[PDB]
RNA sequence: AUGAUGUCAUACUUAUCCUGUCCCUUUUUUUUCC
């Protein structure tokens, strides 16, 4: 904002991290039902953590409810709470499920279409 | 403490003024008094003082004396020819090398 | 080494002296520039002013 | 009635090297119960000892009385310990298992 | 290291608040590309290079203006790779 | 004094009593102070000579300064240099009469006598250019550029930022063409210390007067894939 | 005639409450305008709309009645054609008309 | 602002007037010279009158005591009003007892201006 | 104490141990003449990268936690942390929580310069170790069980919010302050919001509505504490957004104004502060009704003993009874007499802010 | 102030609020740090002008008493065109001298 | 022929200091009762 002697650490990670695979196809949120996903997110993380962390839950929710989310930024922000590779796998697992739900006509992922 | 630069300026002053005018010599130096100029000349800088290693005659002397007149180094010292600080450090030195 | 690939890019001085239009301008280390063709073209422009002699010298300047 | 920097663990230097553990124990049990004792081993720590008492008052009046004790031609230099950092993790598994014992036994929930 | 990335910091700052500056790692492409873009924005400001150009070709000042602002998105080829 | 109010007021009253009496005697007792050793008093006497010269016209006190620059001490040579720095910043636009008297002193100082000699002659050049901006005293300033420019590879914070100030004063007074003719050859150098310095200087020429440069850039040919030449500037009409 | 310094485009809003001055790239300011007691013109401090890597083709004040003033920028975004080693994004990058809207109650300019 | 700050501030009032060197006649207590009532607050909920009196009688005879307890359960709300026999004892008590720990709870004292009976 | 026993270096085959000893020139910094301090400072700030973070903070931090450390020593030690924090930019990524655990107490401290320095190094810390590190590091302390660390973490949070930007931190806020298991987290999030308003000041306007909606779920909550802190945060926000944002606060004039009447005690003071700060920000056809309603409560609180009560009504009176939309005679008749009877006392003079 | 490299400016957009000087700071420029030929007045960022910050020394931070100007040299090189030149950080020297004193007496 | 390392003081540079001020530290078992 006012300082020059510090670098943008986000951009630095934007260069120097190892990211997930589905993180390219931009995604909109109008086309999505979330309240179907929400329990999936909850159980996913709660297992990753062995306990429940409401704040991480709501963090992911709030980062998603935007018009179009940045998968890069989201993987970064979860890298702290989860163990880094867990974040890569988790995001590259949810984001394709997002693509599925969004090309679905009801907006729901094919996993819960089947189940 | 004293630095090579002060020491050489002292040597030159003394060699011009002589060894009783310590007050003008002390005027020549900054952060130095005549008391301290005099002490330095007569402790280390004087070319009469010898900085060699002890002949073992000198060390048998040192030991005999420092037993006969214990703790009296300004009295012991001229009887062997080095300053009291040298006699004293070298005496403790022999004592601990022997201990 | 990708450094040595950039080194595999590094023309020989006669390579440079050949391609460029004015070869006098080319000095020794000019080969080591990440843009040698630019560099020599800019050294051959009119009215410009060459770098000061003492950038390589190990002693400093009027020291 | 204590100032908080009082500890049940004190740091001692100016010990005789190689000093007999039994002496250590009774010299220090001239005050009360000693929970534990450690003597330094690497030459850097050689000659000093951490002593862990089992009683606050024991440790404190030891630091009151013995500080300024002369054995073996040297005064025993003491101080309170500042246990201000941890040095390894507190082992969640056995921790939760012994508290699971607590709860299973005493029927809280 | 220290000086390296701290002046890399100050220069990222300079540039990002001032498009067009450089650093020790500035390439021929981006140099000449900023140099072209500035040239265009100034042909458009200056009311008389705009005449000169509209008279040298045979267009109208609005079309010439439109063409410049079209070119201003890749004036020197595609990027380096 | 330890307080800056007192020293500021003291310098002002040197000016006033120089206005009452002539300049000569107060100016002589002020060159003598440049013979002391603590810097704060000498920097304050350096500002007092500037003030005396600006109240009672500079042509009275210049010959005595320029002559005092011939006595063999470090501190008095830097005293008269710093005094000129202040004096040119004060007189402003009337520099144009003394610029020619002064320059042979500055080139003499810019060919080293010390790091601080070059640092203070660079400050003099900065203020002298900002003052003589607009009056065609430009060959003098270019000649001094030839001496200020080699100090570009320095590393002392104070010498390097004095030289930077000088180069930006000279940018407004000599214009950005000259400055770019000086920056060109080292922007794409083999080394990297020299690229660092040259890109810092070029950024400062660019930021201020980035529009005047459109007319100044050199012609850079087009290679195989991209087209680097600006053709609109070769339309004839 | 700089490139990120406003001055090239100058739009106003029809009811006469604000002006917006804008550069060909990266900077837009919005000034607010009022009468005083003595009904003389008094002008505020600038708001801001700076957005990076966006040329501007034209700006104009959209007409709305005493809501928040609105300005209608043509635009573009050279940011990708800067980063497309082939020339793909050079074509198939298209303008986007965008409306900016003051918020005089809240005193900032939202896109 | 929790009651521990209201303790800290009364103590600050005292030691500040000390630093300023105020005469005993323009002490901030002088504004209260017509009321022998102090308020105690922060009291623990198990202390009774007997305790409040055995504690606060150190500075005089206590004429009236009013421990305010919630009417439904009868249990103390945790504050009291206390009427000394001489106003000067209220001076003493406010200076001396404000901030003492009784059973961990650090009780607080201050005068009362225009007490209304219950 | 390791400095006392002296033995040859090459005996210490750990070069980690050699650099350990040579870095205990920390003593020469802590105690020392100004020449020693200057030289040792330059040495450490040049050799920082080679020394590495680990060794450094492992020696430096116990010092800062020492119980007998006086003022100048602490100022020097935190200046050391500052410079090495600027030289090592990323490498602090594992030590951020330790640095915080030590620096946070500077944020609630009586020495104004201690607060400003702590604020400044926490800012540089937030910039150096980026957002995700700070978030992950200080999350588990929102839910802590010591009010001490809840408070200082809240303030630190507001500092990293100032340094990194609200828009980047705002989702995390929404999260914590809407956490439903624990009301401690709700309290602490609302309090972070208050501190942001206190610190960033003017710069909250673009996000004002987002913050107010974050917070308005608190004015209705049943646990009295978080109600009070939400009212305080509303007053802070209004003060940081003087005249503006009134249409953002619009949603919230109702919970206050009814809480006023059917409240009594401390919540009354808090809601009074809030409504008082909004009263300026309001258009006359609102302020007249609200004012003439509020002054009724005010006149009653002129006799309040509570010190926070009295201070709040002083502020309020200044705002309410000092607009363009009141009439002199009402004041002269109804405010002045009990104003001068209850406020001009000696206790007030004696206090420093009430003065 | 061209003397202390450790400090920083607000640098954010200008306004209409004139700038003010403390009595220690009275009379000098705000960048060039000169004492002469002041030409134009200072205008400060609204944020750095809001609330408690009104009427203070741009440089010192104390009680502002006089209007700040720019020297003719800053005006000619156009260094007056960068938005709020308020130093937003205290520096080492203020707290340093303060601590040396508070130890001394 | 100017190397780095230096717990070497000296010499120098910065109209730097030497007056600038404490006010947003109030944080805990809601509690001043007709
Ligand atoms: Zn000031
Ligand atoms: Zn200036
Ligand atoms: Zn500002």
């Amino acid at each position: 904002e006012q300082d020059n002697r510090f670098s943008n650490k986000q951009k630095k990670l934007l260069k120097q991290l190892k990211f997930a695979e589905c993180l390219e196809k931009k995604v909109d949120m109008s086309k999505v039902n979330l309240e179907v996903i929400k329990p999936w997110i909850t159980k996913r993380v709660t297992e990753i953590l062995g306990f429940e962390d409401d704040v991480v839950i709501e963090f992911i929710f709030n980062q998603l409810e935007v018009k179009n989310p940045d998968s890069k930024m989201m993987q970064i922000n979860l890298t702290g709470f989860l163990n880094g590779k867990n974040a890569r796998e988790f995001m590259g697992e949810l984001w394709p499920l997002l693509l599925s739900a969004q090309e679905n006509i009801a907006g729901i992922p094919s996993a819960f279409l089947e189940l | 403490v004293w630095r090579n630069t002060e020491d050489e300026i002292l040597k030159a002053a003394v060699m011009k003024y002589g060894k009783n005018q310590w007050s003008r010599i002390a005027s020549l130096l900054h952060r130095k008094s005549a008391k301290q100029c005099k002490a330095r000349w007569y402790e280390w800088l004087d070319p009469s003082i010898k900085k060699t290693e002890w002949s073992r005659e000198e060390e048998e002397k040192l030991l005999h004396l420092a037993k006969l007149m214990p703790t009296q180094w300004r009295t012991i010292a001229p009887i062997i020819g080095r300053t009291a600080a040298q006699c004293l450090e070298h005496y403790e030195f022999l004592l601990d090398k022997a201990a | 080494s990708k450094k040595k690939l950039r080194r595999m890019n590094r023309f020989t001085v006669a390579e440079l002296k050949q391609l460029v239009a004015r070869p006098d301008v080319v000095e020794m280390h000019d080969v080591t520039a990440q843009d040698p063709k630019l560099l020599v073209h800019l050294k051959a422009t009119r009215n410009s002013v060459p770098v000061p002699r003492h950038w390589c010298f190990k002693r400093k300047y009027l020291q | 009635r204590l100032p908080p920097e009082v500890n049940r663990i004190l740091y001692i230097r100016n010990l005789p090297y190689k000093i007999t553990a039994e002496e250590m124990y009774d010299i220090f049990g001239k005050y009360g119960p000693i929970r534990q004792i450690r003597v330094g081993n690497t030459p850097e720590t050689r000659g000093t000892a951490y002593v862990v008492y089992e009683d606050i008052f024991d440790a404190k009046n030891a630091c009151d009385h013995l500080s300024g004790f002369n054995v073996c031609n040297r005064y025993l230099v003491v101080l309170y310990y500042n246990a201000n950092r941890a040095f390894q993790k507190m082992d969640t598994k056995k921790k939760e298992e012994q508290l699971k014992l607590l709860k299973e036994k005493y029927g809280i929930n | 290291m220290t000086d390296r990335y701290t002046i890399h910091s100050q220069l990222e700052h300079l540039q990002s608040k001032y498009i067009g500056t450089g650093h020790a790692d500035t390439t021929k492409w981006e140099w000449l590309v900023n140099q072209h873009r500035d040239s265009y924005c100034s042909y458009m400001g200056h009311f008389d290079l705009l005449n000169y150009f509209a008279i040298a070709e045979n267009e109208s000042k609005a079309r010439v203006r439109f063409n410049l602002m079209e070119k201003m998105l890749q004036p020197c080829g595609p990027p380096a790779d | 004094a330890h307080k800056k109010a007192i020293r500021r007021a003291t310098v002002n009253t040197f000016g006033y009593i120089a206005k009452a009496i002539g300049p000569h005697d107060v100016l002589a007792t002020l060159l003598n102070n440049l013979k002391v050793q603590e810097r704060q008093n000498r920097v304050c006497t350096t500002v007092a000579i500037a003030i005396v010269a600006e109240t009672c016209s500079p042509f009275t006190v210049l010959p005595a300064l320029m002559n005092e620059y011939r006595v063999p001490e470090l501190n008095v040579q830097n005293g008269v240099l710093k005094s000129l720095s202040f004096l040119f910043e004060y007189i402003g636009e009337m520099g144009k009469d003394y610029i020619y008297a002064v320059t042979p002193l500055l080139e003499d100082a810019l060919m080293d006598r010390d790091l601080v000699h070059r640092q203070t002659a660079s400050a003099v050049v900065q203020h002298m250019s900002l003052g003589v901006y607009g009056f065609g005293c430009e060959d003098s300033l270019n000649h001094l550029l030839n001496y200020v420019w080699p100090n570009v590879f320095e590393t002392s914070p104070h010498v390097i930022q004095a030289v930077m100030g000088a180069l930006e004063g000279l940018r407004v007074a000599i214009g950005p063409c000259r400055m770019l003719q000086y920056c060109l050859q080292g922007l794409f150098h083999p080394a990297r210390k020299v690229r660092d310095v040259y890109w810092k200087i070029y950024n400062s020429i660019y930021i201020g007067s980035q529009d005047a440069l459109i007319a100044h850039y050199p012609r850079i040919y087009n290679d195989d894939k991209n087209t680097y030449i600006r053709y609109e500037l070769d339309y004839i009409l | 005639c700089r490139r990120i310094v406003p001055g090239q485009f100058l739009a106003v809003d029809p009811k006469g409450r604000a002006v917006m001055i804008s550069a060909i790239e990266k900077q837009k300011l919005v000034y607010i305008l009022n009468r005083d007691a003595a009904a003389r013109l008094t002008i505020s401090s600038p708001l801001e709309a700076h957005k990076a890597n966006t040329l501007v083709y034209h700006v104009v004040g959209v007409d709305v009645g005493f809501e928040n003033p609105m300005f209608a920028c043509l635009e573009m975004d050279y940011e990708e054609a800067d980063n497309d080693p082939t020339g793909e994004a050079a074509a198939n990058t298209q303008q986007t008309l965008t409306f900016y809207e003051l918020d005089l109650g809240l005193n900032h300019v939202v896109r | 602002m929790n009651p521990l700050t209201k303790v800290k501030l009364i103590n600050e009032l005292n030691e500040r007037e000390v630093q300023l060197g105020v005469a005993d006649k323009v002490s901030w207590h002088s504004e209260y010279k017509d009321s022998a009532w102090i308020f105690l607050g922060g009291l623990p909920y198990e202390l009774t009158e007997g305790d409040i009196i055995c504690v606060f009688s150190q500075y005089g005879e206590i004429v009236n005591i009013n421990l305010v307890r919630d009417k439904k359960t009868g249990k103390s709300k945790g504050f009291c009003f206390l009427c000394y026999e001489d106003q000067r004892s209220t001076i003493l008590a406010v200076d001396n007892f404000n901030g003492i720990k009784i059973k961990g709870r650090t009780i607080r004292v201050d005068h009362v201006s225009n007490y209304r009976a219950p | 104490d390791k400095l006392l026993v002296d033995v040859d270096e090459s005996t210490l085959s750990p070069e980690e141990q050699k650099e350990r000893k040579i870095m205990k020139l920390l003593l020469k910094i802590k105690n020392g003449t100004p020449p020693m301090r200057k030289a040792a400072l330059r040495q450490i700030t040049d050799k920082a990268r080679e020394f590495g973070a680990g060794p450094l903070f492992n020696q430096i931090l116990p010092l800062l936690m020492s119980p007998t450390l006086e003022d100048q020593e602490r100022h020097l030690l935190v200046k050391v942390i500052d410079r090495i924090l600027y030289k090592l930019d990323d490498l602090v990524r594992p030590y951020v929580h330790k640095i915080l655990v030590v620096i946070e107490p500077l944020l609630i401290d009586e020495d104004y310069y201690a607060r400003v320095e702590g604020r400044e190094i926490i800012s540089n810390l937030a910039k150096a170790a980026g957002l995700a590190t700070m978030i992950s590091t200080m999350r588990p302390d929102i839910d802590n069980m010591d009010e001490y660390v809840r408070n200082t973490t809240a303030r630190a949070f507001a500092v990293v919010a100032s340094a990194l930007g609200i828009p980047s931190l705002l989702p995390f806020l929404k999260a914590v302050c809407k956490s439903k298991k624990s009301w401690q987290a709700r309290h602490t999030g609302i309090k972070i919001v208050q501190q942001i308003a206190i610190l960033m000041g003017c710069a909250i306007l673009p996000h004002l509505r987002s913050l107010v909606e974050i917070i308005e779920h608190g004015l209705v909550d049943e646990q009295q504490k978080v109600r009070t802190i939400s009212a305080l945060a509303i007053a802070a926000l209004a003060e940081a957004a003087t005249p503006y944002g009134i249409e953002s606060f619009d949603s919230v004039l109702k919970p206050l104004w009814k809480g006023i009447r059917q409240h009594r005690g401390k919540g009354l003071a808090a809601f009074l502060k809030a409504i008082g700060y909004l009263i300026p920000l309001m258009d006359a056809e609102y302020a007249n009704y609200y004012t003439r309603e509020v002054m009724l409560i005010l006149i009653r609180e002129f006799q309040s003993p509570d010190e926070e009560m009295k201070k709040i009504v002083l502020k309020v009176v200044k705002q309410c009874c000092g607009t363009d939309g009141v009439e002199a005679n009402y004041i002269k008749t109804e405010i002045l007499p009990p104003f001068f009877k209850h406020f001009w006392q000696h206790r007030m003079a004696l206090d420093r802010r009430n003065y | 102030a061209k003397h202390h490299p450790d400090l920083i400016f607000c640098r954010k957009q200008a306004g209409v609020a004139i700038g003010r000087l403390c009595e220690k700071c009275d009379g000098k420029c705000v960048i060039c740090d000169s004492y002469v030929r002041p030409c134009t007045l200072v205008r400060i960022c609204d944020e750095c002008n809001y609330g408690s910050y009104q009427g203070r020394c741009v440089i010192c931070g104390g009680p502002g008493v006089s209007d700040a100007y720019y020297c003719k040299e800053c005006t000619i090189q156009e260094k007056d065109r960068d938005g709020c030149p308020k130093i937003v950080n205290l520096g080492s020297s203020k707290t340093d001298l303060f601590y040396e004193r508070k130890k001394y007496g």
